[PDB]
């Protein structure tokens, strides 16, 4: 299938098809899940500390720069001194979108500098069946046509692929089946998306980005949802009565 | 010679210098991953040592890895002194094209890229970095890699170590200690074989 894209412009990932019944996990979700709760905050100028309490899940979704290699961008620099160790719960999870280029590896430093143990490489592969080339990183060897999303655990179903058909240039957004995934984990209920847009927002999710337009955030709003005797659900249970 | 060129041995002691310099290296090494063991595993450092660095001065390196060996991997590669690049994963699929640690199902495989010196005259950008293919032998790499390769790098000598019987190819040296006797056809690698191993015995 390589020799093909080589002759025809398609992917090897175009061909692949088919891409019980755990509904029932999908409604014990839907029923834990908190309010959909917001805030616009610029993250370079924001203290990360008043978001409270310590969160079991994040996931980091900063703008990189190869994101725009056809239409204020993150450096790997910038990320990398996020303080985001002060906000993870002891054990908690990061999913990180990593790109597909040195982000691979500093994502990686990232990781292991607040605190994570890497256990899952979740590959974003992006079929072109409706446009059958790139412009090249001048270090890429081949054309790039996938992102990464690492997974970290700190402390003590799915599958690691995602396949959609690649967004239209300069769209940003990141396949939805993520947070599924993230979700069919039940890791807790405190969840945080930072650098989450108005498009991202979600049910069980509290969504901390530049670009918001609207804030409803409020930490002891927020910290009701966990108080006793709710503090440590799945997220995949029934609600305490 | 283009013809395929094998050598059973222990990669550890074999003295690799007398190989000559490859446009490409390919490795999948039998890292101790997680515990237990089907086949003969390499500790960390004696990965770490390999003398890789002497088989390229400009050209590429492919890396196999898998669970931990992600991490490992990037050090030993970044260690022999590449530029990570790219990353090749490799979707299994069956023969009728659907997808075949421990908190997600793995339907992958990957490859690392790494670039040494100033490779030139390669044919970069042809591929892209997904290889969909069906999964033939348990522990098998697929073959698309070596079609890859070959578009990348056309003609040039390529060396594989911990190759199998099956990965014997034309342009390539397979270096593993399954493989039958020492097979050498290249002058050159001949000459310096013989000089440096009159008896026949790494
Ligand atoms: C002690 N020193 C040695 C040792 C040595 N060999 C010869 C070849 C060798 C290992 C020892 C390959 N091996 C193996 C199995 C599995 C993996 C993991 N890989 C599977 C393929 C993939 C999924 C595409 C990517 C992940 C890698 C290697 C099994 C085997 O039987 N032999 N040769 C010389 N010196």
């Amino acid at each position: 299938y390589c020799q093909h894209f080589v002759d025809t412009g398609h992917r090897p990932q175009n061909f692949i098809r088919d891409v019980e019944l755990i509904r029932l996990k999908d409604e014990l979700i839907a029923k834990s899940n908190t309010p959909p709760m917001y805030l616009q905050a610029d993250i370079e100028a924001f203290d990360i500390r008043e978001l409270t309490p310590k969160f079991d899940v994040i996931l980091l979704e900063p703008p990189l720069e190869e994101y725009y290699r056809e239409t204020k961008c993150w450096t790997w620099d910038d990320i990398m001194k996020l303080e985001i160790d002060e906000i993870a719960a002891p054990r908690s999870f990061i999913f990180l979108w990593c790109g597909s280029g040195e982000g691979l590896d500093l994502g990686r430093v990232c990781l292991r500098k607040w605190g994570y143990r890497r256990c899952e490489d979740i590959c974003w592969i992006k079929t072109n069946k409706n446009n059958p080339t790139k412009t090249l990183d001048p270090k890429a060897v081949f054309q790039r046509t996938k992102e990464h999303c690492l997974m970290g655990i700190k402390g003590t179903v799915d599958i690691d692929l995602i396949i959609t058909e690649e967004p239209e240039i300069g769209n940003i957004e990141k396949p939805v089946e993520i947070f599924h995934i993230i979700e069919h984990f039940c890791l807790g209920r405190r969840r945080l998306h930072l650098f989450g847009r108005d498009s991202t927002i979600r049910p069980g999710w509290l969504t901390v980005g530049p670009t918001l337009t609207n804030s409803n955030y409020n930490a002891e709003t927020y910290a009701s949802y966990f108080s006793a005797p709710n503090s440590y659900l799945t997220g995949c249970t029934e609600e305490i009565e | 010679l283009f013809p395929p060129q094998w050598i059973c041995c222990d990669i550890r002691y074999l003295d690799v210098s007398i190989l000559g310099k490859f446009a490409v290296v390919m490795a999948d090494p039998p890292w101790d991953i997680h515990m237990e063991l089907p086949y003969g595993t390499l500790t960390d450092d004696e990965m770490r040592r390999l003398n890789i660095p002497v088989l390229q001065d400009d050209g590429f390196l492919f890396l196999w890895v898998t669970g931990r060996a992600m991490e490992l991997g990037r050090e030993c590669l970044n260690l022999w002194g590449y530029e990570r690049v790219d990353e090749i994963i490799w979707v299994k699929t069956n023969q009728l094209q659907r997808i075949i640690g421990h908190w997600l199902n793995h339907g992958k495989e990957h490859c690392l890229v790494g670039v040494k010196g100033n490779p030139q005259g390669f044919n970069q950008g042809l591929d892209c970095d997904v290889i969909v293919a069906e999964v033939r032998s348990t522990s098998h790499k697929p073959d698309e890699i070596y079609g890859m390769i070959e578009r990348l790098s056309p003609g040039t000598r390529k060396i594989e170590l911990f190759g199998r019987p099956h990965n014997v190819q034309p342009n390539w040296i397979t270096l593993g200690n399954q493989l039958d006797g020492i097979h050498l056809l290249d002058p050159d690698v001949v000459a310096r074989f013989k000089q440096r191993y009159p008896d026949g015995i790494i």
